[PDB]
């Protein structure tokens, strides 16, 4: 199914089909059968988390774990320009915030 | 023969058809198979004594041999059918072996299937196209009590629109 | 309800005649290394059989209508209806010293281009273990050359010490150094003192085996070793059989008043193989899909190892089964069974390994139930303290991070040096008379002065000096095997002299 | 013409049973053909069920199949074209072209199932193949003629890594190369074919240095389960008959095992543990053992290994380890630090890291780097709990050096420019060892951590140090 | 003498056929004679059509289909009484110490009925062991069951021998040591150590009967040995 999403070449009309499958886990376990299957089928994931939610991050996206494997290729140039390094930085941020618990 | 007939349970009657199809021995096998079923189902005697999981190998063979010596048509290759099912524990399904023998004779020397109402004529000519056309006209006029397919199709089309 | 054997094709044969063939069997079906066969009515359980195409197989399930034969080769060779011939033969194997220095497959075939094996005879793959009666207590050392093992986890002849750890920890290295260390005696004259090596390779890359060969020949160890090879790509039966096959090769030496030692690399993969056979034969599965008798599989194997009593020629067979943990799981089904069969374990850990402690022996976790009784009395003399010191060093270890009292300071001073002393580059196993000095200078505190990085060059220079200037004490240790009250002052003096210098 | 005919008797998903006349069955591993409205449908005989019936596996989709339909015996295993005629072409599992450039005009075809070389045909060599990638060449160096697996859970950078390899190795390589796409992303394959053209490695109007064999996840288990052997055979042919150097790229070899998994039960086998087929060990063995340097010629293979659920002790990858000369373990923990490639410096191993092969100095540097990081790992308890404050001075320095080292192990790949916007840097093996040596003896203790991150050789550490201090 | 035929061999599971209502009950000992001596098979099920399914007490290599199988007309039985003291016995009641047959006066089925609710002890009671620690802190039930914990290096066998001695000396009752899943090495040790300690007395009298069932023996064997000994 998921392979049926693709971005055709000029010869073929340049039409795209883009897929956002959804998958529901239990108890945050992503290592259960199906999620694992699809996780490795797709070009990246957005992990949403309940803990994040209740402390006020909404969308409760988990930057730490969310990726787009296409990456910047599909970002708008302007957004790209000012988002230089944000995602890595936001990681470093969780880093220092974990050390803050000391 | 190309009839399929299952492949494990239906192969009991097909196995002996190969040896019975030599020297004209298929005609006598039809009337002999019917005598084995009739003297066991509507007899209450040898049914309860053979359907149990007791007896022995020698006891099952002796019972079949004694019945066959006084019954109609059991002196040719008929004795060998009962022996095979006695040792392998297959005497409980005697109705299945007799039913699958009759279907061989009626498929290679006749028609089968059905049409509408009851049964069709089941002719033994040659091709099914020239048989069905000449028998449908003669069976529609003679009899045909008619006690609906066209009415049911018309009603469904009007409710979907 | 339904059954196999007589079905359609096989069912249309007894109706016309109850004779046909006066005999051999006929393949009913074949796939996945298994072939079901009609007849072969006189066949024995575990009889080897042969197919029209020439592939062999063995009969494992003897069922009412059919036999269940496992294949030794590709089942592309086998077709439905094919003829199968009894060989009237329970799997056996050629045994005897004409096998030394040879590389065989699991059936005894030569796989090294060196012509036919000269067999002193043949033994069945399956054989009763020596009973309660014809055994003596283990009492002769297997000297491995490895300081850590010989000193702290002493192995006896006839023993069953298990080598265990995760992948890539060093398991084979431990075994291989035992094998490489036998030149000391195997090149000599005295029979009772030699030890013949048997390396059972299970489901290994052939290129690995090839290289393990190319490694013993590089140390002139081949001449007294036997490799039974059941490589990654071979039929499961062969991988199932190889260790028993090789077991019977060892017993030859055991039964003949000699001594072998046998390395099973590995039992994990043998169990995996047995599994394949069973499931395919549709024998009922338990924990992790192993058959009930997977224990019985390994018990049979390892119970065959022993020290036989004087009446039996006093020969012996020692066992080094390899077991591969997964993320360290000793509770894992197979490791459980095997651990509870063996007389102890040599335990490896990648943690210790990346620290640089090689051999990467966890000392706290390694035991040899035989122990004391199997140690060069001399090594056991200067090391009853060693397990003591390293025990207390494991307990004050986390104190390695500013204000420690001189007692627990000291404990950290021995420990680091001692641990350092038991590092040992690969392939260089040490002679006993070469171990006991180093372990002496260690335990009795002659290294506390020396810095921790110099303990490297210490060993090299000490031993070569001891060789030139004290070859006589070394000779007494090597010959007497014990330490005089005089020898203790000899070594002490020679040490204090080298440590001062 | 002496053709053998059968009829389809069942279809259950990817399993198609066929029935033939008296004792006249095609043998196991034979190919069968069904002529369908669009093209043909290849089958592969799997068992002999008995009563003149065989169980097959379908190299395609089984919808549209009618029971009682004629089947044709090709008489032998699936065939692929072999030799130089496969250079510059894209091939599907059944040795048919998919590049629409016309038919692959080779003189020989070859069965895709073949026997693995005898014990006595083996060739051991400790030769070293310089990758350009700092962590490999320092810590777990890849062996020419070797086998080389890339372990990694999903999206830790396997495919990118393997492409960085192709970017480097596959130019400097004098001989030929096969790439096998086993159950990956049709689009990844797309990129490669368009990269090959632009790297020059392929040339549709001239000489090409690589063959392309594809069987992506858009395809049914039977197909995904054999296309490895399709590729592998093409390699074999250059190894044994072109008597020369090959590079065999498989991405991703775990899907050979998985595909095996997906039909196992339909062939009527009881599941083994973690619901893997009973034949995992021997099936992997039966393939891997063909991928091998022998006396006639040399293969060198790079196989990406999917590690399911990031679990290394999963029966599938756990089995693969035994098959490889060098293991590169990618780690999520590493990659999450922004450290690319995601290589685990401790869990990565290669047999060639032995003084006898690389010299003592190389081996000593490589060991010390490892000790360093191992210590730094061991101390991360005391750093969390009692800060960096509560440390021995040697320790404080070991940590300082470990952190500097962690970074110097990352490196911008050329392939991954879309991700770093940073130009691809390639490092020479001698430059690797020298710089780590230097780092290790403290001849760089003053330079800030960031100066080692995502740069090439020690030149670049100095260059960045100053450029930032400016 | 009741006789059957082997119809199926699958590891330690053998299947035997019979003649009309001669089938042995479940838990019966069936013997096949081997070149060595005798293979014993215990009956697990009547599968129907005069067939019984058995579990072997030894290996089954070399069994051929259609082989003679004798019914003992009972369960597996052991020698009992004084004649078993200082003897080594296996699961199927055979001497394995190479000192002749045990010449017992009876033999008794290894499967038996627990003493009915009638024959019950109404009061719990301490068994004196003579060991201070035990009697003072962890006193033993008379006719009770004591879980003994600890591996090696703790003098387990010495302590066991002490109780065998002390139960014999102080009370006046014998002991039966059963080795279930024995490591054979330790069977050779025990047996020697016992002689060395003279709880076994080849010349005089023993205080203990030894019933071993080692690891190498197949699953059926290892299950029954406990009963083998218990019966004694
Ligand atoms: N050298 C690198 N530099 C920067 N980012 C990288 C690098 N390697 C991998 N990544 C990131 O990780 C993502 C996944 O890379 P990829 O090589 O497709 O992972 P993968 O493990 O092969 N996925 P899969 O084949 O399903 O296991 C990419 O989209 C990149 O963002
Ligand atoms: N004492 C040692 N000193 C230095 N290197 C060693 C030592 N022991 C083992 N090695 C090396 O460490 C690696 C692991 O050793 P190895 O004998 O392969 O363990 P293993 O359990 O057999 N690994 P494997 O069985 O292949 O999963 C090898 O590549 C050796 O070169
Ligand atoms: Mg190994
Ligand atoms: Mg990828």
């Amino acid at each position: 199914l998921l392979e049926r999403a693709a971005k055709l070449s000029e010869k073929e009309g340049s039409g795209s089909l883009t897929a956002l499958p959804v998958i529901e886990t239990q108890g945050g376990d992503v290592s259960a059968y199906i999620p694992t299957n699809v996780i490795s089928i797709t070009d990246g994931q957005i992990f949403l988390e309940a803990e994040l939610f209740y402390k006020g991050i909404r969308p409760a996206i988990n930057v730490g774990l969310s990726v787009s494997r296409v990456g910047s290729a599909a970002q708008v140039k302007a957004l790209k320009q000012v988002a230089g390094s944000l995602k890595l930085f936001l990681a470093q941020y969780r880093e220092v915030a974990a050390f803050a618990q000391f | 023969p190309p009839v399929r007939l299952f492949g494990v349970e239906g192969t009991y009657a097909t196995a002996l058809y190969q040896a019975a199809a030599k020297n004209s021995s298929i005609d006598a096998a039809f009337q002999s198979l019917q005598k084995v079923e009739s003297t066991v189902k509507k007899n209450p005697k040898l049914g309860h004594l053979l359907l149990n999981p007791a007896l022995s190998l020698k006891d099952r063979n002796s019972v079949i041999d004694a019945i066959v010596e006084t019954h109609k048509n059991l002196d040719g290759y008929v004795v060998n059918l009962l022996k095979v099912l006695s040792e392998n524990n297959r005497l409980g399904c005697f109705e299945k072996i007799a039913s699958d023998f009759g279907v061989l004779n009626d498929a290679h020397n006749g028609l089968l299937k059905g049409t509408v109402t009851s049964a069709e004529p089941l002719d033994p000519k040659s091709f099914k196209r020239i048989e069905k056309a000449l028998s449908a006209s003669k069976l529609v006029g003679q009899g045909k009590s008619l006690k609906s397919t066209k009415i049911q199709k018309l009603n469904k089309v009007l409710e979907d629109s | 309800k339904a059954q196999p054997t007589e079905v359609s094709s096989i069912l249309e044969e007894r109706i016309k005649g109850v004779s046909d063939e006066a005999n051999t069997g006929r393949v009913l079906a074949v796939g996945d290394g298994i072939a079901r066969v009609f007849g072969l009515n006189n066949i024995q359980a575990e009889e080897l059989v042969e197919f029209s195409s020439g592939v062999k197989g063995m009969a494992l399930n003897l069922e009412p209508g059919q036999v269940g034969i496992v294949l030794f080769g590709s089942d592309r060779l086998v077709k439905e209806g094919e003829l199968v011939k009894r060989t009237g033969n329970i799997v056996d194997v050629p045994v005897g010293p004409g096998l030394l220095g040879r590389v065989v497959d699991a059936l005894g075939n030569p796989i090294d281009g060196k012509g036919p094996i000269d067999a002193a005879g043949r033994s069945r793959a399956q054989v009763k273990a020596p009973g309660i009666l014809p055994r003596r207590s283990v009492h002769e050392p297997v000297q491995t050359g490895l300081k850590a093992v010989d000193a702290l986890v002493p192995i006896g002849r006839g023993q069953r010490e298990l080598i265990i750890g995760d992948r890539q920890t060093g398991k084979t290295a431990v075994a291989l150094d035992t094998i490489l260390n036998q030149k000391r005696w195997n090149n000599g004259s005295d029979e009772s003192k030699k030890l013949y090596c048997v390396y059972v390779a299970v489901g290994q890359k052939r290129s690995t085996v090839a290289q393990l060969v190319q490694t013993l020949e590089q140390h002139d160890a081949m001449k007294y070793s036997i490799i039974v090879a059941a490589t990654a790509s071979e039929a499961a039966p062969l991988q199932y059989l190889a260790p028993f096959t090789a077991a019977s090769i060892g017993e030859w030496f055991r039964d003949n008043g000699k001594h072998a030692l046998i390395v099973y690399d590995d039992l994990s993969k043998q169990a995996v193989a047995y599994r394949q056979l069973s499931l395919l034969l549709r024998r009922p599965p338990g924990r992790e899909a192993y058959p009930g008798d997977v224990f019985y599989l390994h018990s049979r194997l390892l119970e065959r190892a022993a020290k036989l009593s004087e009446k039996e020629g006093s020969g012996s067979l020692t066992a080094l089964p390899v077991i591969e943990t997964q993320g360290g799981d000793v509770s894992a089904y197979i490791p459980t069974n095997v651990i509870s069969i063996t007389d102890g374990q040599i335990f490896l850990e990648a943690e210790l390994f990346y620290k640089g402690i090689r051999p990467a022996i966890n000392v706290g976790l390694s035991v040899s139930r035989v122990g004391s009784a199997a140690q060069v009395k001399a090594l056991k003399q200067v090391a009853g303290s060693l397990k003591l010191f390293l025990a207390q060093y494991r307990e004050v270890a986390a104190f390695a991070q500013s204000d420690l009292d001189a007692s627990t300071k000291q404990t950290l001073v021995r420990g680091e040096r001692l641990t350092q002393l038991l590092k040992q580059n690969q392939y260089s196993p040490l002679a006993t008379e070469e171990q006991v000095p180093l372990i002496y200078a260690g335990v009795n505190g002659h290294l506390d002065g020396i810095e921790l990085s110099r303990i490297g060059e210490f060993e090299s220079s000490f031993l070569s000096y001891l060789k030139s200037n004290h070859n006589e004490l070394l000779t007494e240790i090597r010959e007497k095997g014990e330490l005089s009250k005089e020898l203790l002052a000899s070594l002490k003096s020679a040490t204090e002299s080298f440590v001062a210098t | 013409s002496t053709p053998i005919t059968g009829k389809v008797t069942a279809v259950i998903g990817a399993i198609v049973d066929v029935h033939f006349e008296q004792s006249e069955l095609p043998a196991i591993l034979n190919a069968l053909e069904i002529k369908t409205p669009q093209g043909k449908l290849v089958l592969e005989v799997a068992q002999h069920l008995g009563e003149n019936t065989v169980r097959t596996i379908a190299m395609d989709g089984t919808e549209g199949l009618v029971r009682g339909e004629k089947v044709l015996d090709t008489g032998g295993p699936i065939s692929v074209p072999v030799g130089r005629e496969t250079l510059g072409r894209i091939i599907n599992v059944i040795g048919e072209p998919i590049d629409e450039r016309g038919p692959i005009k080779s003189k020989l075809r070859k069965p895709i199932h073949a026997d693995p070389p005898s014990f006595a045909e083996q060739s051991t060599s400790a030769e070293i193949l310089e990758t350009g990638i700092k962590v490999v060449d320092l810590l777990a160096p890849y062996a020419r003629g070797g086998k080389i697996g890339l372990f990694g859970g999903a999206g830790v950078g396997k495919t990118v890594f393997i492409q960085e390899l192709i970017n480097n190795i596959a130019k400097a390589h004098g001989g030929f190369s096969v790439f096998t796409g086993v159950g990956e992303r049709t689009r990844e394959g797309n990129d490669l074919y368009r990269e090959m053209k632009e790297t020059g490695v392929i040339n549709l109007e001239g000489e090409s240095k690589v063959a392309l064999v594809f069987g992506q996840m858009n395809e049914p288990p039977g197909a995904r389960a054999r296309v490895a052997l399709t590729g592998l055979t093409i390699a074999e042919y250059f190894r044994d008959e072109e008597g020369q150097d090959v590079l065999l790229f498989i991405d991703n070899i775990f899907r050979f095992t998985q595909a095996g998994s997906e039909v196992s039960a339909l062939l009527g086998r009881i599941p083994s543990a973690v619901g893997y087929q009973p034949t995992l060990a021997t099936d992997m063995g039966l393939l891997q053992e063909r991928i091998t340097t022998t006396k006639k010629g040399s293969v060198t293979s790079v196989q990406a290994v999917y590690v399911p659920a990031d679990d290394l002790t999963d029966p599938a990858p756990a089995t693969t380890f035994a098959h490889l000369d060098a293991t590169t373990v990618l780690s999520r923990g590493i990659s999450e630090l922004g450290i690319y490639p995601a290589v685990d410096p401790l869990d990565s191993k290669s047999r060639l890291l032995d003084a006898a092969v690389v010299g003592q100095e190389h081996y000593d540097v490589a060991s010390k780097v490892q000790e360093t990081l191992q210590t730094y790992k061991s101390l991360q308890d005391i750093i969390a709990i009692l800060g960096m404050d509560e440390l021995s001075e040697q320790d404080k320095l070991t940590v300082e050096r470990a952190r500097k080292i962690q970074r110097f192990l990352s490196q911008p790949f050329a392939v991954a420019e879309v991700f770093t916007g940073i130009p691809g840097k390639l490092v020479r093996l001698k430059d690797t060892v020298a710089s780590f040596k230097a780092v290790l003896e403290g001849k760089y203790d003053n330079i800030p951590e960031h100066a080692f991150y995502m740069v090439g050789g020690i030149e670049d550490v100095v260059a960045k140090a100053e450029k930032l201090a400016a």
